[PDB]
């Protein structure tokens, strides 16, 4: 998180200013690995 | 007869003319052969390596083991 604070910001509001800061609200970032099986041979086929 | 023309119809060879050209000696049944497994071929085809292997389109209960695909 990246909080920053305009001061007096109530009273700079209070005086009619336009109060902005940047801002970067925390967060959450996920990378997610999940195995596979590949088949390599299949041949022998057969009917039932 | 020969294997560029043979003396029966249902008899085919794919003689090979460059050594990485497979071999392959194809019968089609027919005449006598049972109506169900008419117009099907057996496959005798050789690797160019010399292996020599059979193949068939035949229903699976009327393959022989050692023609098994």
């Amino acid at each position: 998180r990246r909080p920053v604070s305009n001061g007096n910001f109530q009273q700079r509001v209070k005086a009619g200013d336009i109060v902005v800061a940047p801002y970067t609200s925390d967060g959450k970032i996920t990378v997610k690995l999940v195995a596979g099986q590949k088949d390599i041979s299949s041949t022998p086929d057969y009917d039932y | 007869s020969t294997a560029a023309v043979t003396g029966q119809t249902g008899l085919t060879i794919t003689y090979p003319a460059s050594a990485t050209e497979s071999a392959a000696i194809q019968g089609t049944f027919g005449n006598s052969a049972a109506i169900k497994i008419k117009n099907q071929t057996l496959t005798w085809t050789r690797t160019p390596e010399g292996a020599w292997s059979c193949a068939t389109t035949v229903e699976a209960k009327f393959k022989p083991a050692g023609c098994a695909s």
